[PDB]
């Protein structure tokens, strides 16, 4: 009958604001960043009988993720040591015991009318060669990236370690979840919570599979924006992870030079004993198990039709291996061994890199310093990025072969269940009450 | 601050005469270093202070058309504008009892700037009415 | 506030009934790159912060003298014949507010003290009738 | 600046409280009333600095005047209100708190239920808005 | 009879903000300016309003200078640096342009390279005694001043229209009168929230593009009869001049560092010919004619005598104007050549190495365009300069704030003051 | 009876906030540009009647905001300055005829990278580290101190970084509380408290063993410590009188300077055109006698039945053992071994050692290099406080032993804030009246 306005009405509309980032209480990065802690037995209250249109993709989540995720490795490596000094001809010999080389240059010092004869073990991947090789016993070689850009050294003391981190509204919005199990990412859910953080989130980077995340509650869940368009990548959520031990048998002898005042150079000085290759061992039943589940779960997807898990097509090795960071060592590991079926470890054999081009970008390369000793780290699989080869002749079949790209389609992998809301308290309704 | 606290949601599962019942009981009691990186080392030093402001330019604009309408210093306000059915014919008793405040918000939210124009010119008028008491 | 400007030069009278209804209506990707681009972000925020802080200052000012929520507000004080010695028909007529502005420009203080002291006489008064 | 920001309201520190409240109430009001753009607030941090406190200064003044707003107080300097005083709170009598007694004593004499207090003042104003509904 | 409170009063006061930049809807005036502008633009005219205008002392040209400058160094900042061409040049003629060879640096640091590159005379500075036979040994000009910057080949600082806009709580005054002069009262004033779109082209002696007077031509200074000032003559005619470089360059390229590509002349397919505008001779006649009648009306019973700048550094006695990236130096003497009461060809020099803003260092170098280049521009004004029966009118110019002022003198920002005082017939009570 | 609330109420509670540093506006001054605001002649202070207050003066976190101001503004001074990598090259030094100063040789680089010049310059040995064991006659090889840490920052010769008085103000709604008892110890409540806008004018004087150009005590020299049991804590004599105190560089000296890379010029001392002289400062003999002789008598008075016995620091580094200040852009250490001779409750010369490469605040890291003054150097300061450290420990013969202190730049700055405190306002409160609001 007449109007009343209404102030605290618990109304909402979609908007896109920074979210700051908290991790839980008690150097490194993802602690000195993310400070705020977070709040101890946090609070979700559930929206009884509150239904909400949710979609994965087009989630500025996502974007703030990847923008704060970049942004804080180049302030990381800002602040050291750059090794542009070193873009010198390298004189480089088979190692005395090709993966790694024994390669001769001269290094600048302190002083800049003084250079040092510094030896070193690089791997090959990390060398472009100038002459061609096995001409007597030593080739000139040059640094790969040298001529693309300056190479930054990663500072020693500082840690990448994906700690969790957790996304917090700002005042006057909110973030909902999506408490209901097997949604595919879009469209609305039917059993939704406000929360003022998002979960504990890691920010591990791979390119195949999806490590140290979070497990699907129930089934394996097939994610993807159009599963007809064969461009968009597959998220695969497992309910079960599969244990994948990676490691580096090769017990290195780490040495550094200065090169300038105050700026340290760190490589492998040596190898003691002989030289093995790198390698990760993922079970073998839990593995079946799990491929096979996915293949069954395509095959809802698919059907009719034959599902072919296959190698990557040929190409560079950031398109086509595995790659993880293990104890700061860069692994290129090599799956093909892995998606070899068609609905005791499986060793897989791994290349190294120290020479890092992150996040596609080209002209910002970065150098990992060695580690003496060996190494090895061992990591829970959760889930896989899967491209379908979507040829338009096949026979009767689907190919699913591993694909990465994007880092974000491995942060879509966590936020995929939350939104962020702007809380709008002012309305208005009939009331039967006049002002007079 | 604003009616920015988390507790004035949970209400929008309930009915609207559900939830607005918790309005005057709940509402006002809701309504109530490292510091040194996260800003001036970055750009998010910059970014903070625009969240921050734009917070207060938001919560200071609710309260400018609260001003206007004559709703200052209240939670519901009763004005003088009546009720239009061009703007939503469902009966008072099927609004309160079997909607909530979001599908309410939908539903008259093409006629949201016509009402508040409304507004203003009921509480004009009632500015004049003032004056006129001399 | 653009539109308000629209009454300038109106012989005071005019614009007065002209904002009396005009006055409630007035107050009622690429965009963000320069934010992180040198010192541009910094000179926005000095400007948003700064209209915030005038907004404020004003606001205050009106709830000081007991005028808070209205847009026209009467005062008890009496006006002084030292301040101008215009009719109200010369003031409302002939005369428009830049003019009235100038005219009592230097005049602002007094006045603001007598409204403040009007104001503490009424709030003892209310406290008085309870 | 915005608010009571000003040492007119600081003195009378150490004063008895009914003689800072009676100046108060003659002060208050006239209290309230009342190349550094290239050097500063460029090229360095103090711009983020002075921002950070002159948003600061704002939010806090909107606090406040929120919480008179909500306890039905605005634009009062003194406001008096429908809740009962609980001699939990306090047991001295009105003359021992009015006389003989500053502000910052009283401060921190009844610091530990000053949000017990506050609840009161808003459950009060909640039974006025009541009341105001229904005498219509 | 009682005091009234007015909220809302249309008052204000003269006051000083920050403007913000807008456009409507690559190139560095577009990266900026990010905010799109209304299109039919909102323009309020006030009644019987008289408001007093300053040409000078107006601090929207100060904060444009500021941003001209601010955008300019930001966008050469990102760029490839040249320090390491600091290098001994051995120069020979090629057959103003020399043949000069140098060791450049390469992406590793025990290995230089031998380049071959054309440069002009004004960008090489004799280290030795210059012989006419065999080779002399040169250096690039300012490299004991400060280093070189490359601009970035893929950045473009061709000037586009720009809008400045009033922040909220604030307005802009537009003086509507025309045929008016600065310093003083305005009769026909409009409040626009953004002014007119204004195109950031940097010259010295004409204004190479902009808006024309509506009515006559106007002669605009501080204080006419100081001869320290500057004159701003605003036409109600353009005059066209087209400028071209008739010069077949092959650009070639080398790497210097690691992503650092530097930029130069590699060969000249051609003849060998000198840069020149050609402006249409009638129009620039009767252009002065108009002028020199305003002068002689603003100085009665002189001679107005027209005639080139004094001699002195090319940057201040040349009109310099960049032509698609390519910065031109042209002698324009036979255009100032005349007293008062079917192309002029003008030469032309052209510069790669630019000290910009009048500073000192911080020095700028221009890649070479491959091919000719040719522009046209409407020259809407001039900037004279008194010596001070006869009176001397020279070109003159480079204080950069006076271009823009040739754009900003109609507008003024003035801050709204929504309260004011009244008395009415209406207590309180 | 019934709760009343007031806004307005006299009373406030302790807070941290940023300050904005405020100077006189009547005038290449680093502190000069920084400090921009004008402050208000004839400032603001009201007397509290009948207050009484908590200062600490450690734990003020004023000290610690002026600690960074101090640093950041140096850092932020050299920003646009030479680098003087270039010159981390081998140099080849001889005594110079007619131990302290060599002349080195050196080639430099030029501003074209093809070309390199001779350099010939005077460098003093405390600058100097060698590369092999010195022969008396011939050209040993040295390199600059500090270059394998890492880069040597010219100052700016136009910059100029002499002390000014500067005033810390607060933000709007913060105060500043000023204890005013004479007799203070710098802890604990004060019963004399006026508040102010912005502080007194403090110079950023930096000193090590010395407090010079400070403020002088009302009353009779305070001995200050956090605490004076733990021996471990630097006391801060204040003092009710200064001694004056003339220090002088008597070298002629002849400034040469050269290009380094374009735009960039690199100063340096040529020659010398008298004999070669030390510096030496020159403190008044009775002053600073009696000055020694009255804080012995106050020790003697917090340490009873001990003997107070001043001695010189123990050996270390100059930076830690010597008294360091700047004396017109140059810096001094000075031997004050020859001061803190006495045992118990005309001048005195005190020979002092110069420095261009200096790591201040103990940074490792960070060098700078200080041009060389033409002519010879002379400046007089007023010492008006001490900085001493006490060993006990094995207290042998029932003695307390005093030496000079330093290290902490905070002591210095905090013997000038340790009267202020920065509080917050707080003007909403509550309290019973007998009237209430109708229904
Ligand atoms: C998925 O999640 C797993 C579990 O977190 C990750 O694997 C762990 O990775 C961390 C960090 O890479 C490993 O931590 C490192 O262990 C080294 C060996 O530890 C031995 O010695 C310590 C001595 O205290 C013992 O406590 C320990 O039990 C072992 O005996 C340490 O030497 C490392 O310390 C070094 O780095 C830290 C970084 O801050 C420095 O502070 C130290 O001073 C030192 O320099 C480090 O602590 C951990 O061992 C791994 N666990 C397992 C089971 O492998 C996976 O990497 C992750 N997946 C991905 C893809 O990242
Ligand atoms: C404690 O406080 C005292 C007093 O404030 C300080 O001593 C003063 O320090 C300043 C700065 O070092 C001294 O000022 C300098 O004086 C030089 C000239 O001295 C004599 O010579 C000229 C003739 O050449 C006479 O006209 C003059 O009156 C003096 O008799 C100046 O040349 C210096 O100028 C340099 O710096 C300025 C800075 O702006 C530049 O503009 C100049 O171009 C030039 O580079 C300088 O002004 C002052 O003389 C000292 N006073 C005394 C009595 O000695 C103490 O230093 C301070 N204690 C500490 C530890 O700092
Ligand atoms: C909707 O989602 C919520 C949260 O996921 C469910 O509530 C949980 O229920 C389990 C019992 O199965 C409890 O152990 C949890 O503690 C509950 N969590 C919360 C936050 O309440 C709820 O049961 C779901 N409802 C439906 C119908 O799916
Ligand atoms: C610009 O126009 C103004 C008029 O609006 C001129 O100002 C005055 O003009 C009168 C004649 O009408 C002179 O007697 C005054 O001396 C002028 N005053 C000043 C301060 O100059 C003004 O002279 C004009 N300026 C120019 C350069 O033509
Ligand atoms: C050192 O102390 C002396 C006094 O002991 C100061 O000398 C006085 O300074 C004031 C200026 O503040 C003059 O008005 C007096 O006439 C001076 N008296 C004498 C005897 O010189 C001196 O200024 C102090 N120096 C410093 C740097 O603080
Ligand atoms: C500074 O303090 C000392 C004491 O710490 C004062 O010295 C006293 O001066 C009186 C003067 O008559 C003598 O009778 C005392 O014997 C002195 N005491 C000592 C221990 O020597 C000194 O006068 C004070 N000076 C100022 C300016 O306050
Ligand atoms: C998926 O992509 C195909 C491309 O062939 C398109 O035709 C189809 O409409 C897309 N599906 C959706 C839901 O957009
Ligand atoms: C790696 O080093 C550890 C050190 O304890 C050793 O136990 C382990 O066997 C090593 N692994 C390999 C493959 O060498
Ligand atoms: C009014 O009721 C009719 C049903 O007769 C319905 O079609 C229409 O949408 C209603 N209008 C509004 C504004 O709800
Ligand atoms: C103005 O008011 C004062 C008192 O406030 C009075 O004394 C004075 O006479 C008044 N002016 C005139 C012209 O009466
Ligand atoms: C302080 O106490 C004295 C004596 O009790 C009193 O006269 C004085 O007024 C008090 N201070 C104030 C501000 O009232
Ligand atoms: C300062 O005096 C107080 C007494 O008010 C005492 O408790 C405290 O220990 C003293 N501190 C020092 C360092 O003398
Ligand atoms: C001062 O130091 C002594 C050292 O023995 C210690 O016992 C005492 O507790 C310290 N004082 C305080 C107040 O902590």
């Amino acid at each position: 009958l007449w109007v009343t306005v209404y102030y605290g009405v618990p109304v909402w509309k979609d908007a896109e604001t920074t979210l700051f980032c908290a991790s839980d209480a008690k150097r490194n990065v993802w602690a000195t960043h993310c400070c705020v802690p977070t709040d101890p037995n946090p609070q979700e209250m559930v929206l009884e009988n509150v239904t909400e249109n949710f979609n994965m993709w087009k989630n500025d989540m996502v974007e703030q993720m990847h923008e704060d995720v970049i942004s804080l490795w180049d302030q990381s490596l800002k602040p050291c040591v750059k090794l542009t000094p070193l873009c010198v001809t390298l004189e480089c010999r088979q190692v005395n015991t090709e993966e790694i080389k024994n390669c001769s240059f001269n290094a600048t010092t302190e002083l800049r009318d003084k250079k040092q004869k510094v030896y070193a073990l690089f791997y090959r991947l990390d060398i472009v060669p100038l002459e061609e090789e096995r001409k007597g016993n030593s080739s000139k070689y040059r640094l790969i990236n040298c001529n693309t850009s300056a190479i930054t050294q990663a500072c020693p003391k500082v840690t990448f370690d994906p700690i969790p981190i957790h996304y917090c509204a700002p005042a006057g919005y909110a973030i909902l979840k999506c408490n209901n199990k097997t949604f595919n990412g879009t469209g609305p859910c039917n059993n939704v919570s406000t929360v003022q953080c998002t979960h504990g989130i890691k920010p591990v980077v791979s390119t195949q599979l999806l490590l140290n995340g979070s497990l699907a509650e129930g089934e394996i869940i097939i994610r993807s924006e159009n599963l007809t368009n064969n461009v968009k990548t597959i998220i695969v959520h497992l309910n079960e992870s599969v244990e994948i031990v990676c490691t580096r048998p090769n017990n290195n002898t780490v040495k550094s030079i200065r090169i300038g005042p105050g700026q340290w150079f760190y490589y492998t000085g040596d190898i003691i004993g002989n030289i093995r290759q790198a390698y990760c061992n993922i079970k073998k039943d839990d593995w079946i198990r799990t491929l096979q589940r996915v293949g069954k779960k395509l095959a809802e997807h698919f059907p009719r039709r034959i599902i072919n898990f296959t190698q990557p097509a040929g190409g560079d090795l950031e398109i086509t291996t595995h790659s993880f960071n293990c104890r700061g060592e860069f692994f290129y590991c090599n799956t093909s061994s892995l998606f070899n079926s068609t609905y005791l470890d499986i060793t897989i054999p791994c290349r190294i890199k120290q020479i890092i081009n992150m996040w596609q970008r080209v002209g910002q390369a970065m150098y990992a310093p060695p580690i003496e000793g060996n190494i090895t780290c061992k990591s829970n699989i959760t889930g896989l990025l899967l491209v379908r080869d979507g040829g338009v002749e096949s026979n009767e079949t689907e190919i699913f072969r591993p694909g990465g790209g994007d880092m974000r389609n491995n942060w879509r992998s966590e936020l995929y269940k939350y939104k962020v809301v702007e809380i709008k308290p002012l309305g208005i309704a009939p009331t039967r009450c006049k002002r007079r | 601050l604003g009616a920015v606290s988390f507790g004035f949601l949970g209400a929008a599962g309930s009915t609207m005469g559900a939830a607005s019942i918790t309005l005057t009981v709940q509402a006002r009691q809701l309504l109530s270093e490292c510091q040194q990186h996260l800003l001036q080392d970055g750009h998010w030093g910059i970014k903070q202070l625009q969240t921050r402001v734009l917070a207060i330019e938001h919560y200071l604009k609710d309260q400018q058309l609260l001003g206007i309408w004559g709703c200052s210093g209240k939670l519901i306000c009763c004005t003088a504008v009546p009720w239009n059915s061009s703007w939503s014919n469902k009966s008072h008793d099927e609004i309160w009892g079997n909607m909530t405040w979001m599908q309410w918000d939908r539903e008259i939210s093409n006629y949201t700037n016509t009402i508040y124009r409304l507004l203003e010119d009921s509480q004009n008028q009632q500015e004049q009415n003032e004056k006129d008491l001399l």
